[PDB]
């Protein structure tokens, strides 16, 4: 019902700010939770942050920031004081409140799911 | 005599209106001293939503449950929606839900009321995931007994608020009816502003403006003091203490000999009363229902309406000596109610039998200039100019509330012809009577003397009022024509209408 | 159409008081504006007294105090009486009614129905 697609990233040097941009196609309801996955090779996907599209925050770290526009269905995150270590693949994932209202960080929870990137 | 009358009754309406006014406003100003303290990003009640339907268009529906999935508070325990089905029809109202929500249409074979347990527990299992039942058709007081089990199921719910089928709520109607629970420890209940969108019809025009000035002014008065009467249907919150208390003498309610299966929110605002429990009324929520086009309709709605008044005006007034010198009030507004009634009754009695053109007019001029006041104040306060159409209601309170209210007394108080003229034989009776005054008075003075001060005034003033009617509807008409009578919400329902 | 029957009127001194009534015979006497007009010798007819449906009195002038003007529906009738007779005051008086009119009323043309008048004489 919802198409997920994310832009951005790319190989860059230690000291950098990157900036990945979600758009979604579709209606979002304001209370699904929109959600960041970071997928190391060799590894699996990871809890990285999310939040709900109305307002709250969750992170991890003090140094990620989430921003969401709201209005054109699209919403970003930046990055600062990159490290070596955190290169991987991105996913933006989105979870409905038509199963629970609960928040967990289980990427299994989370339904529609976007193509990586970088 | 007649100067009396007219005067008394002038003051009597006109006062107490401007009183209420006040009160309000201080009221007003107190929920806007404690929502200025509220931190940004507040979540600490937790609430359950209660929806309870009867075989309601699809469309409308969808709309309600997409509206409270809309909702931007963040502390939602769980969604609870009960219908009157397990027949067929209402299969399609499950499937509408299961389109907006998860596959969870749970079907019990008895209700839980007539249960001998009455546990949330038999019937559900789990206390996360949102839940959709079918229940027998028993009325909306037992489908909402199960809805306040499963939501008194999970003890870290602090709240319950309930909407009907119909209502479609704002981006923050939940967050303004829970907050007031947390400002005062004696408030158990919070009361939510309802709204009309279909403001196409004339009827529907006047009962939106009707329906804004009793609740805003109304009920804000009542809440200055914390004794709301009643709570209301389309929008309101309640403690869950308060109702694992009052849930047990509110299913086997019993007036003289037999149940009541009308009113289900009145009561259940008096049950908190009784109890010395304070009920405030947050202007700030706002919730959109329906209003009934058909005159017919709404004289069956209004009779209904009042034979569940007739019965909690006299246990709300059994009760008001519990909350203290708040409560004087309360009785005052009661005996108004009351005699308002009467007055209105026994001064057109006295101006029609009597047939003075004088009288008559002056009455219609007063009349009219209350209204104009009042229709004024509203225009004030909603920032809307189309409040002036209020000046009208006065004809439907004269010709679709007295027969109602008439009615609702001279049948409660005791194949096809008496289950059609138990309900609207009184009315056309009523409408006879005022035509026959009408045609009686104007038989009964049918001179034109211009040469005399007082004729050319009676004259001129019904002419003017005359002319200022017409013209009123015309204004309506222009605007009916231009669609500017149309809410948004319903330029937009047009629309998505269409497009389905 | 309405009938008028005077009744009333005497030979009365100088300064002394006499009451006069027309009683009207018609469906309806309310709405009725009745009117009391004097034909003095000079046989020149003039408004005195008049009384709207509104219960309105109207008096010509130097009558102003003099003359006093009744009406009672219950027995469909208008009474005027008059205090301090002068001389210049025999004349007959006459009872008209009116139902339809506009400004004028002080016209004798003004009133449709007319009465059978009586004759007051004053001795000084
Ligand atoms: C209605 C609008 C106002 C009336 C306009 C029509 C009457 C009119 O124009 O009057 C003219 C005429 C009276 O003047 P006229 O007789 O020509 O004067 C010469 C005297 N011999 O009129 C006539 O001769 C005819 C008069 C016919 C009746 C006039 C209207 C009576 C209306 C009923 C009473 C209204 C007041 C009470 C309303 C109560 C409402 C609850
Ligand atoms: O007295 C009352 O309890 C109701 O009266 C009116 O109701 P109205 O809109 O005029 O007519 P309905 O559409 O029949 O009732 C409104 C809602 O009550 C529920 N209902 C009604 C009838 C019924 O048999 N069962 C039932 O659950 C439905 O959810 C319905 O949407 C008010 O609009 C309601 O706010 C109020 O709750
Ligand atoms: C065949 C035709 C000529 C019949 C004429 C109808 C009349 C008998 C009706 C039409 C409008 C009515 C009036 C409309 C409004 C009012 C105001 C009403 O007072 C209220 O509305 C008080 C309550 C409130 O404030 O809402 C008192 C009766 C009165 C004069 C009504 C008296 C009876 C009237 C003149
Ligand atoms: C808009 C609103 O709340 N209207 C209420 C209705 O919900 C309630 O059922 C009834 C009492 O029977 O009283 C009406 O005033
Ligand atoms: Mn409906
Ligand atoms: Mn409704």
């Amino acid at each position: 019902q919802v198409q997920l697609v994310e832009s951005g990233g790319g190989l860059v040097q230690a000291g950098g700010s990157l900036r990945l941009a979600c758009a979604a196609s579709g209606r979002i309801f304001s209370s699904d939770t929109l959600a960041w996955f970071r997928r190391a090779p060799g590894k699996e996907r990871e809890f990285v942050a999310a939040s709900r599209w109305s307002g709250g925050g969750t992170d991890y770290k003090g140094r990620f920031t989430f921003s969401r526009d709201n209005t054109f269905n699209t919403m970003c995150l930046e990055m600062n004081s990159l490290k070596p270590e955190d290169t991987a693949v991105y996913y933006c994932a989105l979870r409905t409140a038509r199963d629970s209202y609960y928040y967990t960080r289980n990427p299994t929870g989370y339904d529609y799911w976007g193509q990586g990137t970088q | 005599s007649a100067v009396w009358g007219i005067s008394v009754y002038g003051v009597f309406v006109l006062g107490f209106y401007i009183a209420q006014i006040v009160f309000s406003e201080f009221n007003r100003m107190r929920l806007s001293d404690w929502i200025s303290l509220r931190p940004d990003n507040w979540n600490a009640t937790r609430v359950a939503v209660i929806i309870a339907g009867y075989r309601e268009d699809p469309f409308m529906f969808k709309k309600c449950l997409e509206s409270v999935r809309d909702s931007e508070y963040g502390n939602v325990a769980r969604l609870i929606c009960v219908i009157d089905g397990d027949e067929e029809e209402d299969l399609k109202m499950a499937e509408i839900y299961k389109q907006v929500y998860n596959d969870n249409v749970k079907k019990p074979g008895v209700v839980l009321c007539e249960s001998e347990n009455k546990n949330g527990s038999t019937i559900d299992s789990d206390v996360s995931k949102n839940i959709c039942i079918l229940q027998p058709h028993r009325g909306k007081r037992e489908s909402l007994y199960t809805g306040f089990q499963l939501a008194s199921m999970d003890p870290s719910v602090h709240a319950v608020v309930l909407i009907d089928s119909d209502t479609v709520l704002e981006k923050n109607a939940i967050l303004e009816v829970v907050y007031p629970l947390s400002c005062d420890p004696n408030i158990k209940a919070v009361a939510g502003e309802c709204k009309i969108w279909n403001t196409d019809t004339i009827l529907s025009m006047l009962v939106s403006w009707r329906y804004f000035s009793a609740f805003n002014v109304e009920r804000g008065a009542q809440s200055l003091w914390k004794t709301v009467q009643c709570v209301g249907g389309p929008l309101g919150a309640y403690t869950i203490d308060i109702i694992n208390e009052i849930k047990d003498p509110w299913i086997t309610q019993t007036f003289l000999g037999n149940k009541c299966t009308y009113g289900d929110n009145r009561r259940l605002t008096n049950e908190v009363l009784m109890r010395g429990k304070k009920i405030v009324y947050t202007p700030f929520a706002v919730g959109w229902s329906d209003s009934p086009t058909n005159v017919m309709r709404y004289i069956v709605q209004q009779t209904r309406w009042s034979k569940s008044w007739c019965r909690e005006i006299w246990y709300t007034l059994g009760s008001a000596w519990k909350h203290g010198f708040s409560g004087i009030y309360l009785a005052f507004e009661c005996m108004y109610q009351i005699m308002y009634f009467f007055l209105v009754m026994y001064l057109f009695s006295y101006i029609a039998i009597k047939a003075d053109i004088r009288a008559q007019t002056a009455t219609v001029l007063v009349s009219t200039l209350v209204t104009i006041i009042k229709s004024s104040y509203l225009a004030l306060r909603a920032k809307n100019l189309k409040a002036f159409y209020f000046v009208l209601y006065t004809y439907v309170y004269f010709f679709c509330m007295i027969p109602a209210r008439i009615t609702a007394m001279f049948t409660m108080f005791d194949a096809r012809v008496w289950l059609w003229a138990k309900q609207f034989l009184i009315t056309y009776m009523w409408w006879a009577g005022v035509l026959a005054a009408g045609v009686y008075s104007i038989v009964d003075n049918w001179y034109f003397d211009w040469a005399d001060i007082q004729y050319r005034f009676a004259l001129v003033g019904i002419c003017s009022y005359l002319v200022f009617v017409s013209i009123v509807l015309v204004i309506y008409l222009i605007g009916k024509i231009t669609t500017w009578n149309y809410t948004p919400l319903q330029k937009e329902l047009i629309e998505e209408r269409y497009l389905h | 159409q309405v009938q008028l029957v005077e009744s009333g009127g005497g030979l009365v001194q100088a300064g002394g008081s006499l009451k006069v009534s027309c009683a009207a015979s018609g469906r309806a006497f309310k709405t009725y504006r009745m009117a009391w007009f004097r034909q003095a010798p000079g046989k020149e007819r003039e408004f005195v007294s008049g009384i709207s449906a509104l219960e309105t009195t109207y008096y010509a002038d130097s009558v102003k105090g003099r003359f006093t003007i009744s009406r009672d529906n219950t027995k469909n009738t208008v009474s005027l009486q008059m205090d301090s007779l002068k001389p210049e005051d025999t004349a007959v008086y006459y009872c008209a009614a009116r139902r339809y009119g506009g400004t004028d009323y002080t016209t004798t043309g003004s009133y449709d129905y007319w009465g059978q008048g009586t004759q007051v004489t004053v001795s000084s």
